[PDB]
């Protein structure tokens, strides 16, 4: 809150495209997930490699992001240029209750993204 | 206010079914597309 | 941590039999289906919600 009332960019992107939507929905931290979607972040961003704030939901198997990401514009049928689709990941990884939400809106038809992260410690 | 739109939104994509005078449990699996859009519609914005 | 699963209780206010003391005592749980509680004191079978 107190970021984004200075004027921080809420769709800054790291060296490989990901958004603190990427990151947000990537941690399972959905408070900031609906934070950041009610200050206009992209909810259908892609970072280079083509992954959704949604493949990030259903690779680290958090349903009720993925569940709030839908319900504010996320398209379940994107691919990224690994070629996956945001439930064949969850397939892959067999996440049910991902599978099972991304099951209804997802029409019929070895990587894992990882945000950067500091390793920085004194 | 936000529960309030949860809750019409809840109610958009509930299936009332009216009383028939012939239950042929056959008829009844008619709906099942009606009731698989209607998630949809609901798991969807 | 932002949202867990919810367990819902539904208890009614329901007047006992030896005392004719008002009490809120149980009648149905929902844990992704639901159960009621009869007069014997049995839950039931878990059931789709039809309202």
């Amino acid at each position: 809150d107190v970021l984004i009332k200075h004027g921080v960019m809420v769709d800054a992107t790291t060296r490989m495209g990901y958004t603190p939507l990427h990151v947000a929905s990537h941690y399972g931290n959905i408070k900031l997930v609906k934070f950041l979607l009610q200050h206009q972040a992209d909810v259908n961003a892609k970072t280079k490699l083509g992954y959704s704030p949604l493949h990030q939901a259903a690779q680290q198997g958090h349903t009720d992001i993925v569940t709030l990401l839908l319900k504010n514009g996320a398209s379940p049928n994107e691919v990224s240029s690994d070629g996956t689709t945001p439930l064949a990941i969850a397939k892959r990884l067999g996440y049910i209750s991902v599978t099972d939400v991304l099951k209804v809106v997802t029409d019929e038809t070895h990587r894992m993204s990882f945000p950067e992260t500091v390793d920085e410690i004194l | 206010g936000e529960l309030l739109h949860s809750l019409e939104g809840f109610l958009d994509c509930s299936l009332v079914l009216p009383p028939t005078d012939a239950p042929s449990e056959q008829a009844l699996l008619s709906l099942v597309p009606v009731q698989r859009e209607l998630l949809r519609r609901r798991y969807q914005s | 941590p932002g949202t867990h699963k919810v367990y819902v209780e539904l208890q009614e206010l329901v007047m006992d039999e030896k005392n004719q003391e008002l009490r809120w005592m149980e009648a149905a749980r929902w844990v992704q289906l639901e159960e009621n509680l009869g007069e014997n004191g049995a839950w039931g079978r878990p059931h789709l919600s039809h309202l």
